[PDB]
């Protein structure tokens, strides 16, 4: 089983994914070198105590028993503080203060983009990720796997919808070409 | 005429014939009332090209302000104030808005009913939908556009809201359809919202729990499928074959057909109108431009 | 930008305090013999710290209510804060270990974190005295919740009829067409 | 317990000796209908039976053509046979001056000895099996037809009849379980008699490769 | 193929032509065969079109 | 599944008995009956469906699965197992279907169209591979069959 | 084939050898039984059975 | 590693299991209460479920506003603190604040009596407030520690801080929308 | 050519080939697939094993070791392409007996 | 087995208008790159870009046979599909 | 006929169970001769069928069981000096279940790939209770490695031979003689046939590859013919036996079961041009050039 | 290319084999009716039986492993350090980078 | 089942460094030496034991009573039951008959 959301807005279309490959939960994203244990992400997010993380996930015996093995690997590593996890993420970044601030801005403005954060208060993203984790873990109890065909999840485009993007693209390119010409002419010619 | 008209109501698909999965080709119950069960192409494209029903609407983006303004008053608690433990209780429901978390609420029934009543009165736009999911204890509110709708007649305590006096008034011209909308006599329903309703089909099937009623069941079938007489007496594939072959019958194209110069055009000398006709034939004025003859 | 830093004493004589572990931690975090500016006075940790996080910018709609027999006394809140224990001493230990080991473009500094850190650092610190709940000072201060006055008074405000209230809390969608 | 181990011992003795008889070596008929109670009579109970010796047999010889040719059957006890053990059997073998031998392992035998079991000597060859396989004689199985190995004269007459070169015949893998059962080597042809659904019969031949 | 709808169409059209009526074959509705039989029989034809 | 099996057995019994009762009254010189008896077109199942009662509409060898949450359409109560709420059709093609029966019937029917559309690939590819593999074998004058070599 | 608008191709061999092979091996009269199991395929059809 | 084992399936004794397990776990050494081995029973570890912080011992229930206040006044009559939430704007208007239609909030109201709280038959509650009524309902249950504190900035250099008490419950006030619609038809 | 806008010509698909194999008619499919599609005549040098032109092999400059052959054009095109990719299909050929 | 010359296919297997066939385009770009590297090495410029030109010729000659190769780095990855020899031998 | 295939329903032996692959996918599975197939089936006979003796305990001994419900409860036994793991067993429930498990047999079962725990670490305190002593491993392990050693009740790795699950009804109608059978959903013919108390000489598997590997090539071809005929007659269609005989003989005349795929046809054949004419063209031609192979035209 | 490059010695340029193995393989190639599938099989066999030797018996010069290092780029591991005693051949190569 | 340190809120571990074992944190010096019992576990996991007794294993389990078939009733199938998954879930039973050429086996 796994979970994913295609967070897309007016600015860009992106995606994320979660895996349960071995028994512990990992977060996967194409921009990062490889997947990371979710507890590292939680500690990087701004919550430290393991009690609070388990509280966010749940308190029922089976849900926590299954979430159990997702934190001993974090315990094995020396990640107990926020900047430890930030350092670890900055170590695991891929490119097409880098060690800390780059990781912070990446995690703030690219992970689950549709969830807003303005003053670096990360509680909302914490809650959203926690509920997603609970969703995926409880999905194993009963095989009611979501069916993509259900017509509540379909949306229809139209002529005036499509044409708007095309006009926006053309207008932006027009302005850019004019900008280039204006820059080229005045200082030299 | 039908070949031209039916194209304006055709839906494509983004799967674009990539491979076989035995998935989105099949007919689902979720298409009730929105897409034509019969008018689908025969052959390799079967199921992947679809046509709209007769009584259907598409929504568009909304204000998004008053919804949150009202939600903050119905008693939804901010998520930042409380810790994550509360989500595990069996009596608290998440509230979303276009998938974005908005708060947590106790006793969701009051919230849902008040929201629906407020929308009916006229303080929330008629295309905003609110629905409940008991399995996950969530409440979804959607306001973006692109999702289908259908109007239904509201039912309360086993009597339809509309009455013969309203129909007499409409016939005389005292009122119009939007008057029915404003007086809380009919309302639109989305696919997600009608998951929570009990849509009585005919008046004589109304019972304690029914909450809406069908204006006209014959509008399930689309434009091209409304030419068949007695579609419900035929085995199903024959209706699809007729839907496919009605777009090719020779006939008349329009009154200006004698002035067009087009690559290829077929006409019939002495067309005749049908002797047994549907009501969709009268809606689209097919009898003025017939294609065929009585034998 | 209301925030607090609260310092909490920790018992050391009690057996559940692992003295060896505490000495190791103090050595890892504090100078071996410097002691001029030390997080702890002794060779073991004597205190632990808490930090606050603000919850919501606007708190006008929240109020603190004091119950009493036959009457309720309300008071607006000046803020709400969330307190957690702080693990910064591990960071301090790591920093000590590391120090033992060894025509400008358009501005975008507004969105940077260290900008906000600097802006917060602009504000000078304030130190507070403390009194516990056991102190009678608490009961003395408790008197201020009970506002005096006649039990039965017709308030001058609250003249709006329900129609006006509904208009007020549901403003028209469009101010002008 | 202490009967099921002896039950397995009795069954594998029956099957191995059926194999010996089919190969043509010397065997006595009275021993063929040996009963399980007869096995208990000739050998004690499990606590009184020592696996590595209590089933050893070498009396069988190729009496059909050369009574002087004798065969060895050995029964290791350890789950995986080691190099030192096979060395012990090989040195006892050299003491007795025979050419070929047979081994039955309980579970397996080590990769080093796996490699060693193919290059001990051109003059010597050793046969390896597992208890699980020998627990039933496949030649009695329903699906398996009758295989018959045939002499050089018969194969010469065969490929003189149909006018073949010997390498055009259909092939049977050298590692096939039935090939192992009959122990035939490369270059031999086996007649097969496939039973028709009717009283008739079909005859085909396969070449070992 | 079981297209009984064609049989009903033929009968209804025969009934309608003889007295100027246009009949309806609307989905889940339309003219019923029971009345069409009497429409046929009033004009001197067999009540089932044979 | 015990309940499902019992329901299916009883619905099949209903359709079979209705068909038999229909055929017993049917007179000779009946055209469907003549066509069915000589086998030139049709069969008794089509006759019984046209006259007496169409059957349980089954999808993939089972009753119609729910498309909404715990029900098939909003016109039926939640957690209903009644015969009609899972595709059973009590109406023959003579008397006509109701809207829900019409929808379930079309839902069951489209499966055949999709299956026929899909079938064009697998069997053709399998026959391609098989005929490529088996092409060379021939019967010789020795009564043998030999490969190309 | 079913005469619902179907189409069929036709070839004319251009040799005596091809003619003879087609006539003797592909003749319709020589192919009255299918080779899968030896059952007839060319026999009467609907409306010749009635 | 043994291979020949005689299986057993005849019935055995239960109390035999109990006695053997007793012998394997009832030889307690709890008397080892040395100075370094002492524990404060208050300082025990905690269950994650704050309501069930009873993992090792020494050897929330459904509620409604009317019943909660009834308990608060009949069984006990000591002072208590409550944390309640109010609608965005109160039914009043600014007290000559010179005015946009700025929201009327408790922070901008004068002291004195402001309204009445009503309990009616069948157990539902309203806050009669001027000419309107606000329904009252229970909020989400609370289990973590909350403390009510008053921060006195006595001087620009320093002040003082005194604890008042701990909160236990929440209340939510919401306008009665359908009542407003019924009064003022639309 | 392929269409009906241009004058056409129907196709002997990959399945009609197998049908004709099944009948066992060996000259008929030869006539269908070579004689009346692209029967082309080339000349091949047996000394070097690859084809020349006009009875002269430029690879050897000898006209005394060249013979004519009848071959479908598509096969000749295949040989040209293959030799272009540095896959050389050298030929051996003998008398027709 | 390592190539230093290429046979240019005859005209007849690449008609006048594909104007001209894409194999002709590939051949012309190869010879253009050859002339570039020759004259530039004779000029006596920097080594690394010489080796870069050699790599670019490597890649183009490789593409001339197969137009499907995928490991191409982004900054010179082809923008439009083209037919090599195998693309016109292989496939339906 | 494969194109004539209609994929009819109610092929589940008349009981709507054992959803074994049937139809064109079944023919594909048989023809490709893939080493691993879906829903393998094995059958066996014992001596007799119905009521009193010797039959169904064989099913009990062979088919699926976990460590599972034999323990009515599992709970900690911590104590000051040290801690260790306890296993309770329900021997009366086992008696009704009548499997030969006992404290000693399960004690033997432990230490099989269970991190080299010594027999001293695991002890039989009573005939119904068994206990295990945890130990530090030092490979990123500590005394609290208890969380890791929680590897006993439903799923890590187990005693016995895995891969034999279960089977359910498939009834008959002929009462002239009375005849029943055993169905095994597993992938091990050798173990099932070699085991005691079952008539080994009449155990057949529908996995052709397993049969070939265990009983030889002749049984393999016989099973291929039988499976083809079974599927063909089950769907309700006819084909002469000689065709399937020829197909099975072609598949198994090289000494191994060579499926009809690109690999199998490559192994069966040698002509370069034909191979390039079917599949994998460019690689075939380049390799042929590399070897300098000369090809005839036959 | 990389295949045949994985067999040749980079100093003497011959094959890595022993004389009797050469004799055995030549006799293996000698048998009549050599088949194409036999050729592929013995290709794999020769690859396996030749890749093992780190030195060949005519010169004894050590040759390392040949591995693809990039897209149409092939590298050899002769001058490669090892966890064991430092190879004499690579020691001089390492020392030669002073300038 | 899990515990958290009240001092700092983290998962604790068990270790021995003195005369008695103790429940200890690792970021704060909190120690709680254990001296009594606890009576709950994580429900461990070991896989499906199917063929450990396959065929006719130790005959000590010979039993007398058995059921009978509703159709045929020859003398050979004594009874059996087994278990489904784990500690606290039900135990299934199947009744199976076998002579040859069928597929009978009931649940
Ligand atoms: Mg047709
Ligand atoms: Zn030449
Ligand atoms: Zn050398
Ligand atoms: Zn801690």
């Amino acid at each position: 089983v796994g979970a994913s959301v295609t967070s897309s807005t007016h600015e860009k279309k992106s995606r994320t994914n979660m895996a349960v490959k071995q028994g512990r939960f990992y977060l996967r994203h194409n921009t990062l070198s490889e997947d990371i244990p979710i507890v590292i992400i939680f500690k990087a997010m701004g919550v430290e105590s393991d009690q609070e993380i388990v509280q966010m996930i749940g308190t029922e015996e089976h849900v926590m028993a299954a979430f159990g093995p997702s934190l001993e690997e974090c315990q094995k590593a020396q990640i107990f503080t926020q900047m430890q996890a930030l350092k670890y993420i900055g170590n695991k970044v891929r490119r097409q203060k880098t060690k800390i601030e780059e990781a912070r801005e990446l995690l703030a403005s690219t992970i689950l983009t549709h969830v807003p954060v303005k003053e670096f208060n990360f509680r909302a993203k914490c809650i959203y990720t926690a509920v997603m984790v609970r969703r995926v873990i409880l999905a194993q109890g009963d095989n009611k796997v979501d069916d993509r065909d259900y017509y509540g999840n379909k949306r229809l485009e139209l002529a005036g919808q499509l044409l708007s993007l095309l006009f926006e693209d053309l207008f932006k390119k027009f302005n850019s070409e004019m900008k280039k010409i204006a820059d080229q002419v005045i200082p030299k010619q | 005429y039908i070949s031209a008209l039916g194209m304006m109501t055709r839906i494509s698909s983004q799967f674009e014939k990539t491979r076989k999965v035995s998935g989105p080709r099949s007919l689902q119950p979720s298409q009730w009332g929105m897409l034509c069960p019969s008018d689908t192409p025969e052959g390799e494209a079967c199921g992947l090209v679809k046509n709209l029903a007769l009584m259907t609407h598409i929504t568009t983006d909304m204000e998004d302000g008053p919804i949150v303004k009202l939600a903050s008053n119905l008693g939804v608690e901010d998520v930042n104030l409380l810790c994550g433990e509360e989500l595990s209780y069996p009596n608290v429901f998440l509230v979303f808005l276009n998938g974005n978390i908005l708060g947590v609420i106790r006793d969701h029934k009051k919230l849902v009913n008040t929201f629906r009543l407020m929308r009916r009165a006229g303080y929330i736009n008629e295309f905003v939908s609110i629905s409940t999911n008991l399995t996950d204890r969530c409440v979804y509110i959607s306001s973006d556009g692109g999702r289908l709708c259908r109007p239904y007649i509201i039912v309360k305590k086993q009597k339809p809201a509309v009455t013969n006096k309203h129909m007499e008034e409409l016939a005389q011209g005292y009122r119009n359809f939007e008057d029915f909308l404003h007086e809380s006599l009919v309302e639109y329903l989305d696919v997600n919202e009608e998951n929570d309703c009990n849509i009585a089909l005919y008046e004589h099937t109304i019972n304690k729990d029914t909450t809406h009623l069908e204006i006209e069941p014959f509008t399930l079938l689309g434009v091209c499928a409304g030419l068949i007489p007695y579609p419900h007496h035929n085995q199903s594939p024959r209706n699809t074959y007729q839907c496919a072959m009605g777009k090719q019958a020779m006939g008349t194209i329009g009154y200006n057909q004698r002035n067009r110069i087009d690559t290829l055009m077929y006409l019939l000398a002495y067309p005749q109108k049908p002797m047994v006709k549907t009501k969709t034939i009268e809606l689209i004025e097919f009898e003025k431009l017939p294609a065929g003859q009585n034998a | 930008q209301q925030k607090v830093e609260l310092e909490m004493a920790i018992d050391t004589l009690n057996p559940n305090y692992c003295r060896s572990k505490g000495e190791q931690i103090a050595l890892n975090v504090d100078g071996a013999c410097a002691d001029e500016t030390s997080t702890y006075s002794s060779k073991l940790m004597d205190k632990q710290t808490f930090c606050s996080s603000q919850t919501t910018s606007n708190t006008s709609r929240y109020a603190a209510a004091l119950y009493r027999q036959g009457e309720l006394h309300l008071t607006p809140l000046h803020g709400i804060l969330q307190l957690r224990p702080s693990f910064s001493y591990l960071d301090k230990a790591d920093a000590k270990h590391r120090e033992r080991e060894a025509e400008q473009a358009r501005q975008r500094r507004v969105q940077s974190y260290e900008f906000l850190q600097k802006k917060h650092a602009e504000e000078p610190w304030v130190h507070l005295h403390y009194y516990g709940l056991r102190d009678s000072r608490s009961e003395h201060e408790r008197q201020y919740l009970l506002c005096p006055g006649s039990s039965g008074v017709e308030n001058t405000e609250l003249v709006k009829s329900p129609s006006e209230y509904l208009m007020m809390l549901m403003p028209p969608s469009q101010e002008e067409e | 317990d202490d009967e099921e181990e002896t039950y397995r011992l009795w069954k594998i003795r029956k099957t191995i000796m059926q194999l010996c008889h089919d190969r043509g070596y010397l065997v006595t008929q009275d021993e063929l209908d040996q009963t399980l109670e007869e096995f208990k009579a000739q050998s004690g109970d499990k606590p009184s039976e020592g696996r590595p010796r209590r089933t050893d047999l070498t009396v069988l010889v190729a009496h059909n053509d050369d009574p002087t040719d004798q065969m060895f059957v050995f029964f290791p006890e350890e789950p995986k046979v080691g190099i030192k053990t096979i060395k012990v059997y090989c040195q006892r073998m050299q003491e007795e001056n025979i050419t070929r031998a047979l081994i039955v392992v309980q579970q397996g035998m080590t990769p080093s000895a796996k490699q060693s079991l193919v290059d001990m000597a051109p003059k010597y060859i050793l046969e390896q099996f597992l208890q699980q396989e020998l627990l039933i004689n496949i030649t009695e199985h329903e699906l398996v037809p009758e295989h018959v190995v045939m002499t050089k004269e018969e194969v010469t007459e065969l490929l003189a009849r149909y006018k073949l070169r010997e390498n055009q015949l259909p092939r049977i893998q050298a590692g096939d379980p039935v090939a192992r059962y009959f122990g035939i080597k490369r270059g031999q042809v086996v007649k097969i008699i496939r039973p028709s659904e009717t009283a008739g019969r079909y005859i085909t031949y396969r070449l070992v490769q | 193929r079981m297209t009984v709808g064609k049989l009903i169409e033929l009968l209804a059209g025969k009934a309608g032509v003889l007295d100027g009526r246009f009949h309806y074959g609307t989905a889940f509705g339309g003219s019923k065969v029971k009345d069409v039989c009497e429409d046929l029989v009033r004009h001197g034809y067999n009540y089932l079109g044979k | 599944e015990t309940l499902e099996a019992l329901i299916l057995k009883e619905l099949s019994v209903i359709r079979d008995h209705a068909g038999s009762a229909c055929l017993r009254e049917l007179d000779k010189s009946n055209s469907p009956l003549t066509m069915a008896l000589c086998g030139s077109k049709g069969s008794f199942i089509n006759i019984s469906q046209m006259i007496a009662c169409v059957g349980q509409q089954a999808i993939s060898g089972s009753r119609v699965p729910d498309g909404f949450e715990n029900r098939s359409l909003p016109h039926f109560e939640k957690h209903s197992k009644l015969p009609a709420a899972k595709g059973f059709v009590a109406n023959s093609f003579y008397s006509g279907l109701t809207p829900t029966e019409f929808f379930f019937h079309t839902m069951a029917g489209r499966e055949g169209l999709v299956d026929t559309a899909v079938k064009t690939a697998e069997t053709g590819y399998m026959q391609r591979r098989l005929v490529k593999s088996l092409e060379d074998l021939c019967s010789q004058y020795d009564l043998t069959v030999r490969s190309s070599t | 084939a079913d005469f619902d608008g179907d189409e069929m191709n036709l070839h004319l061999p251009q040799t005596e050898e091809a003619k003879a092979e087609a006539l003797v091996l592909m003749g319709t009269k020589a192919n009255l039984v299918t080779p899968r199991n030896g059952e007839p395929l060319i026999a009467a059809i609907q409306d010749f059975l009635t | 590693r043994p291979e020949v084992i005689q299986s057993h399936s005849i019935f055995e004794q239960g109390p035999a299991e109990m006695m053997k397990k007793k012998g394997n776990w009832d030889k307690t050494v709890d008397v080892s209460d040395m100075g370094p081995s002492h524990i404060i029973n208050i300082k025990k570890e905690k269950r994650e479920t704050d309501e069930e912080t009873k993992q090792i011992l020494r050897m929330l229930p459904k509620d409604v506003s009317v019943a909660e206040l009834l308990r608060e006044l009949s069984l006990t009559k000591e002072e208590e603190l409550l944390f309640l939430q109010l609608p965005d704007t109160l039914p009043g208007q600014p007290p000559t604040q010179d005015i946009a239609e700025n929201a009327c909030t408790l922070a901008d109201l004068t002291e004195g009596q402001v309204g009445k709280l009503l309990i009616r038959k069948s157990g539902r509650v309203q806050l009669l407030l001027g000419k309107v009524t606000l329904d009252v309902t229970m909020g989400t249950a609370c289990s973590f520690l909350q403390e009510l504190v008053s921060v006195g900035l006595g001087d620009s250099r320093t002040g003082e801080m005194t604890v008042l008490g701990h909160v236990k419950h929440k209340l939510v006030c919401s306008p009665d929308f359908e009542s407003l619609l019924d009064h003022k038809h639309r | 050519t392929e269409g009906r806008s241009r004058d056409g010509g129907l196709r002997l698909g990959e399945m009609e080939r197998d049908c004709l194999i099944g009948y066992g008619a060996s000259m008929l499919l030869l006539e269908r697939l070579m004689i009346s599609s692209d029967a082309f005549e080339v000349d091949v040098c047996g000394q070097c094993g690859l084809l020349g032109y006009s009875g002269w092999c430029h690879y050897c400059k000898s006209s005394c070791h060249v013979s004519s052959l009848r071959i479908p054009y598509a096969c000749k095109l295949l040989f040209q392409e293959l030799q272009s990719m540095n896959i050389i299909p050298r030929l051996k050929l003998s008398k027709y007996n | 087995l390592i190539l230093t010359r290429l046979l240019v296919p005859p005209l007849c297997i690449r008609p006048s208008v594909v104007n001209e066939d894409d194999l002709t385009m590939k051949l012309t770009e190869i010879i253009f790159l050859n002339d570039v590297i020759k004259k530039h090495r004779i000029s006596g410029a920097k080594t690394q870009m010489i080796m870069e030109d050699w790599d670019f010729l490597q890649l183009q000659c490789a593409l001339y046979i197969n137009s499907e190769l995928s490991g191409i780095p982004l900054n010179m990855a082809p923008k439009k599909w083209t037919r090599g020899f195998v693309q016109r031998l292989k496939g339906k | 006929p494969g194109t004539q295939m209609t994929l009819k329903t109610f092929h589940f032996a008349g009981v709507a169970s054992m959803n074994i692959t049937l139809g064109v996918p079944r023919i594909k599975e048989i023809i490709n001769a893939s080493k691993a197939i879906s829903t393998p089936i094995i059958t066996a006979q014992l001596d007799k069928d119905d009521d009193a003796d010797y039959a169904r305990l064989v099913k009990g001994r062979i088919e699926k069981t976990l460590l599972g419900e034999i323990s009515e409860y599992i709970e900690e036994v911590f104590l000051p000096d040290d801690c260790f793991i306890l296993v309770k067993l329900s021997l009366e429930r086992i008696r009704l279940l009548r499997l030969e498990v006992n404290a000693e047999t399960v004690r033997y079962s432990i230490c099989t790939s269970k991190l080299r725990v010594k027999p001293g670490d695991v002890a039989v305190h009573g005939e119904a209770v068994v206990c295990v002593t945890p130990r530090e491993n030092s490979k990123s392990s500590m005394y609290y490695v208890l969380q890791f050693l929680k590897e006993d009740l439903p799923k890590v790795v187990v005693q016995g031979i895995p891969e034999v699950s279960r089977a359910v009804i498939h009834i008959d109608e002929q009462s002239g003689k009375e005849k029943y059978k055993l169905l095994v959903e597993g992938d091990n013919l050798r173990a099932v046939m070699a085991t005691h108390g079952v008539k080994g000489t009449r155990t057949t598997s529908n996995n052709t590859y397993e049969v070939e590997k265990t009983l030889g090539i002749e049984a393999a071809r016989t099973t291929i013919i039988n499976e083809i005929q079974y599927t063909m007659v089950n769907h309700g269609m006819s084909i002469d036996r000689r065709h399937v005989m020829l197909l099975s003989d072609l598949m198994t005349y090289k000494g191994e079961v060579l499926g009809i795929t690109r690999f199998g046809l490559a192994k069966m054949k040698e002509s370069v041009l034909m191979l390039a004419s079917f599949e994998k063209t460019a690689d075939h031609l380049f390799d042929a050039a590399y070897f300098g192979q000369k090809d005839s035209v036959c | 290319v990389i295949g045949i490059l994985q067999m040749i010695c980079k100093t003497c340029c011959h094959i890595m084999l022993s004389q009797e193995e050469k004799k055995q393989f030549l006799d293996y190639l000698k048998r009549p009716g050599l088949t194409y599938l036999q050729k592929r099989g013995l290709k794999k066999k020769i690859s396996d039986k030749c890749r093992k030797k780190n030195i060949c018996h005519h010169c004894g010069a050590f040759n390392g492993t040949v591995k693809k290092c990039g897209l149409l780029k092939i590298i050899h591991e002769k001058y490669k350090t090892n966890k064991k005693v430092v190879d004499p051949i690579v020691s001089n190569f390492l020392q030669s980078f002073e300038t | 089942m899990l515990l958290f340190c009240p001092g700092c809120g983290n998962g604790l571990i068990v270790e021995e460094g003195q005369r008695c074992h103790r429940f200890s944190c690792n970021t704060c010096p909190y120690v709680h030496n254990i001296t009594r019992k606890v009576t709950n576990r994580k429900y461990p996991k070991l896989k499906e034991v199917d063929d450990v007794l396959g065929g006719a294993a130790a005959w000590e389990n010979v039993d007398s009573t058995a059921e009978s078939c509703p159709k045929c009733e020859h003398p050979r199938a004594y009874f059996m039951q087994l278990q489904t998954r784990s500690a606290d879930e039900p135990m299934t039973t199947f009744y199976k008959c076998c002579n040859a050429q069928c597929g009978h086996r009931w649940r």
